[PDB]
């Protein structure tokens, strides 16, 4: 997961 | 500016995000978006006009933020969905299998349901914690956008998720999808924000  | 959940915003002339929903605090108006989007201080602009500042944010741990507006804003109680617009009718918040759908400035408005609850994301930064997953898809540049019912219930702005190269999961199967979202409950009573409806 990334920000977006 | 009219205020509207899914629309694109800059933040110091560089990075872009997208309005979560419309509120006021007190005599003030605002509106909450995602906390990794700025840092307190920083300017909002809209179409190349100021529009207001970051008044607080936590990012990370959480992921929620509220800009205080100018005066010469128009809150408006209603998230954008192409043309249309969804009307925010409260903040009653879905269960896991419940549909939802997120508007915002990079991938339009998507529709999922919810998948999961406290969820944990690692971001480089740090990890943030309590975050919903739905698999509606989701892209850079939506992040902060309105998470909403069909029927007008506000659940969250969007923080995060599986992204591929060409920065969304829109080319993923639902199934594969984690697109995440900071709950809007906690943001209100935390700053004490009341939502605009209609």
């Amino acid at each position: 997961a990334a920000p977006f | 500016a009219n205020i509207v959940g899914g629309i694109e915003y800059s933040i110091n002339n560089a990075s872009l995000c997208s309005v979560g929903f419309s509120v006021t605090r007190g005599a003030t108006k605002g509106f909450v978006t995602a906390g990794h989007c700025g840092t307190v201080n920083a300017t909002a602009r809209i179409g190349g006009a100021v529009v207001g500042t970051f008044a607080a944010r936590v990012f990370p741990g959480n992921d929620r933020a509220w800009v205080s507006l100018t005066s010469a804003q128009t809150l408006l109680p209603r998230v954008a969905n192409g043309s249309s617009f969804v009307t925010v009718r409260g903040s009653t918040e879905a269960a896991v299998g419940a549909a939802v759908c997120r508007s915002g400035r990079t991938t339009g408005y998507q529709c999922g349901t919810i998948t999961a609850k406290n969820v944990t994301a690692n971001y480089a930064e740090g990890a943030v914690r309590g975050l919903t997953q739905g698999n509606a898809c989701m892209g850079r540049g939506d992040s902060g956008g309105s998470w909403i019912t069909s029927a007008g219930q506000a659940q969250g702005v969007a923080s995060g998720g599986n992204v591929q190269s060409n920065g969304n999961n829109c080319g993923i199967p639902a199934s594969q999808r984690s697109s995440l979202f900071e709950r809007l409950q906690p943001i209100l009573s935390q700053y004490g924000l009341s939502l605009v409806t209609g």
